[PDB]
């Protein structure tokens, strides 16, 4: 059972606003209140500006408590500021600022005085989701509450979205030049930010399982009304149902399929060349602690959601005793068989 | 053999008494829940 | 060994105060500070 | 909740000008403690000691 | 026997969502990377 | 008054199980044929 989330990238463009209250005394000076907030950047300057120009509207309109406010970089008029790299950093993403001196107002005499500072900001940032994806999150604490497959294609738009629906835009055949081919870009203008993102189709990008172990060969047998798989690969013998388990009911399982084909095909290329031939499709069941079996025969020449267990002791225990139980049966098997004879021999 | 485990991982999980994901998820829904984030005023 | 902490149900009243000073330009209008804080309820407000 | 319009002061000319706003609120909370239980926690993050 | 893992325990760290420690190295290294802290002006 | 610590692994407990059912059997079996080859020497004595 896959319990890594469903991770991306996406890009955060924002504007750090910082207002600054300062008092001006006889010899010093002193703040007396910083208010800062992060405004959301509008759709058309990511659009015509951030990704085409590689600048920034050094302004900020945007709702804050239910009002419409402006804010100008240094209370001056506006302009467009020449984004740049920021400062370096270990294990860090690339960013972008356009300022990087938070502009403070000019000594004047007790009167306090007020500066505003606005600060371009792009990073690139992580993004995260869980099951079942109905909201993801980024690196900077953030969160979104809308699902990252939410789209207007292909039906999206059945997945969950709690921002109205102005707030989400979809743009087609974008090109992303960077700020130092076509792709559709998902926009979302939360009240603290701007994110954006590469749209894709869901069922393709996510899978509530994980290619856990390739086995080259596992054997199957039959016994007690239930399938024994044992490898000696990796010493562990599950247990499953004889029937089978439609993988239709498996939740987002679409990538089953494909990975289990090309893992057989690889195998069997690399291995299996020609001492063995495929017996029929791949099957799949299910054993006892939510593993699931992509199983290939092989011959000689001659809707849930489905809860992994955190320990496979009792696997590899179930092989352990499986190897000794069969392998002391077999030999004492053969002593009581020869002593049998013996007897029926010497009775002569 | 059936599978046993002293602690599932998510009681492991569990025992954790606060939990970051949890608090940030429940602390941005605020504005959502208890105001109107569109409605702007003039 | 329990560790699952013990778990119950409690409600939390209080009242989100949020003082906001704002600048009005010649066009324009602009936030210049937004305090805010959690206030509690008194016992009486909880019970009358 | 009581309200859900953060008020704002009217527009004025160039003076600033104060706006006050209470919201009242009751939400349900799990809450959570640890052994010895001598202090509990709620989802929201804040502590009651 | 070789040895096995269901969930290694880089995994299991990694199913978290979100990670305090890394939000925390991110959100105060901000200063650093997009402001200077030494250039003081008069 | 004290408060008890329990581990986090129970294939200690498991492969005790594990042991002890092979070692019984197999200990069962071969005191057996022990006592069944004693037998049968005592037997051919003759």
């Amino acid at each position: 059972e896959n319990i890594a989330p469903y991770k991306f990238k996406a890009t955060m463009y924002y504007k750090d606003v910082t207002v600054s209250q300062v008092w001006f005394g006889h010899r010093y000076s002193q703040f007396m209140g910083i208010f800062e907030d992060r405004a959301p950047v509008p759709f058309e300057e990511v659009i015509d500006k951030i990704n085409a120009k590689g600048v920034c509207r050094s302004t900020a309109k945007y709702v804050r408590n239910n009002l419409e406010t402006t804010a100008f970089h240094r209370d001056d008029h506006e302009t467009d500021m020449e984004l740049k790299p920021a400062n370096a950093a270990t294990r860090t993403s690339r960013g972008w600022h356009t300022t990087d001196l938070k502009y403070n107002p000019s000594r004047v005499e007790a009167f306090h005085r007020y500066g505003t500072t606005v600060n371009c900001i792009v990073e690139e940032v992580d993004a995260r989701s869980v099951y079942p994806y109905d909201e993801f999150v980024l690196a900077t604490g953030d969160f979104v509450y809308m699902s990252p497959f939410y789209g207007y294609r292909e039906g999206s738009h059945t997945e969950h979205t709690t921002y109205a629906a102005d707030r989400f835009k979809q743009v087609d055949g974008f090109y992303a030049r960077d700020l130092t081919a076509p792709t559709t870009r998902n926009l979302l203008t939360t009240p603290k930010f701007t994110v954006a993102w590469d749209w894709v189709p869901k069922r393709p990008s996510v899978c509530t399982m994980t290619k856990w172990q390739e086995v080259d060969e596992m054997l199957r047998s039959e016994y007690g009304g239930s399938f024994r798989f044992s490898s000696d690969a990796i010493s562990t013998t599950f247990t499953t149902n004889l029937t089978e388990y439609p993988l239709s009911r498996v939740d987002l399982g679409d990538c089953i399929g494909k990975d289990a084909r090309d893992a057989m095909d690889r195998i069997f290329a690399r291995r299996y060349n020609a001492t063995h031939i495929k017996v029929g499709q791949p099957q799949y069941y299910q054993a006892n602690g939510g593993f699931l079996i992509a199983y290939q025969p092989l011959l000689s020449n001659t809707v849930e959601r489905i809860k992994t267990t955190s320990s496979i002791e009792f696997a590899r225990l179930q092989f352990t005793y499986n190897h000794i139980q069969r392998h002391v049966n077999d030999m004492l098997g053969r002593v009581a068989i020869a002593w049998c004879e013996l007897q029926n021999h010497e009775l002569t | 053999f059936v599978p046993l485990e002293v602690y599932t991982r998510h009681e492991i999980k569990d025992s954790g008494l606060l939990d970051y994901t949890e608090v940030q998820r429940r602390n941005q829904l605020h504005d959502l829940r208890f105001a109107d984030i569109d409605t702007v005023i003039h």
